[PDB]
């Protein structure tokens, strides 16, 4: 199983449909990796919308925008999984489960690119 | 060095 875009999507779709609240920590760790990899499939310009969608999904206040956006930004810019590993280490299991559940609920339905020019062109191709 | 941000706080029910 090679980690193509489609395999990534199929993996995300599978786990999005799981209730991971009782998942083994080892699998949860891998899901954080999945979320990080998937985050990096979004243009940087889309991270604000990703954050906003997360807040709405989870009924979180706007005062939570800063920390949530920061997580997405630092996953997006992560090198060698450094931030990802720090996040895993620092956060409690429950927080990680909730974040990953939320991400998998929103990531598949959110556009990965926002650029109007780009969106226009691609629309004429979609079958 | 930049500390890991805290997880979001959920509203109390
Ligand atoms: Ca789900």
């Amino acid at each position: 199983p090679k980690i193509t875009l489609l395999t990534l999507i199929k993996t995300a779709e599978h786990w999005a449909r799981q209730d991971i609240r009782t998942i083994e920590d080892s699998k949860l760790r891998a899901l954080l990796t999945l979320c990080a990899v998937m985050t990096r499939k979004f243009s940087k310009s889309q991270l604000s919308l990703l954050c906003e969608t997360h807040l709405r999904r989870e009924g979180l206040g706007q005062d939570q925008a800063e920390p949530v956006l920061e997580v997405y930004q630092r996953l997006h810019s992560d090198k060698g999984g450094s931030f990802e590993a720090a996040l895993w280490q620092q956060w409690d299991r429950q927080s990680l489960i909730m974040f990953i559940t939320a991400f998998l609920n929103i990531a598949l339905q959110l556009p990965c690119e926002s650029s109007a020019v780009v969106v226009s062109g691609l629309r004429t191709l979609v079958p | 060095f930049v500390p890991v941000p805290p997880p979001p706080l959920y509203p109390p029910p």
